[PDB]
């Protein structure tokens, strides 16, 4: 689009059908934990 | 907005967020249902309850597993899985929107 | 999980490999249009 | 924050957001790169430039098409497509976070 080839390193990671969605929780759910 | 709300009431909200989020998803393809009502309910509580996106993000992951799980066992098309990706992204974007507008800017 | 069966109306919509991601733009991109 | 910024400067930002967003994606699987820098750059500009999530949402769709497109023609595993879903959701959640904290609440 701009200047170069875009791939994203295809075929590299094996993931589940639901794939590791979010999962990282970003840790913003710590608002209920103390 | 009120004094520190009890922990259970918070869970009660979450209990609703889980079902509501779920409800939003079911109505995403509604024939006449105003998913907006489902989204508005979730969007409304999430902001008020100061619910971090994380739960929205994590809660989605669990439910998403529920659908793909049945798809594998029920031997059904998993193409519909996108609906959860669309619902998840659309939902987060919606509350992310009000968060943006809820921020007064000097003029 | 709570009380009932969760499906989401599986097998119903035909989507592209990239699936109709966002696409709705939610119309929040109208900040640059007048 | 400053006086109405020209239209091109805005596009210049977008020009960067497209490349930066893209850069974030490439480094998502970086061996040592601090994608955080890529995410921080995008997160930083998006907030400052008052960039609506829409572009983040729409821009992602176009680039996502770019990857799946090559996968079909290059005959490559499309499982990696999730990275864009993860990057898109993770990115939006990050700026959505600061938006939440950028909102003072009475105490």
């Amino acid at each position: 689009a701009m200047a170069g080839i875009i791939s994203g390193t295809p075929t590299r990671i094996s993931v589940d059908e639901k794939t590791e969605l979010a999962r990282i929780a970003k840790g913003m759910q710590d608002l209920e934990s103390e | 907005a009120m004094a520190r709300m009890s922990p259970a009431d918070k869970r009660k909200l979450l209990d609703e967020l889980r079902s509501i989020y779920r409800t939003i998803v079911l109505e995403y393809f509604n024939t006449d249902a105003k998913v907006n009502e489902r989204i508005d309910e979730f969007v409304s509580k999430a902001f008020f309850a100061d619910i971090s996106v994380s739960q929205v993000l994590e809660i989605h992951v669990e439910l998403m597993d529920t659908f793909s799980k049945q798809l594998k066992l029920e031997g059904r098309s998993e193409d519909i899985l996108l609906d959860y990706r669309l619902t998840l992204i659309d939902v987060i974007a919606h509350l992310c929107e009000m968060y943006r507008r809820s921020i007064p800017r000097e003029v």
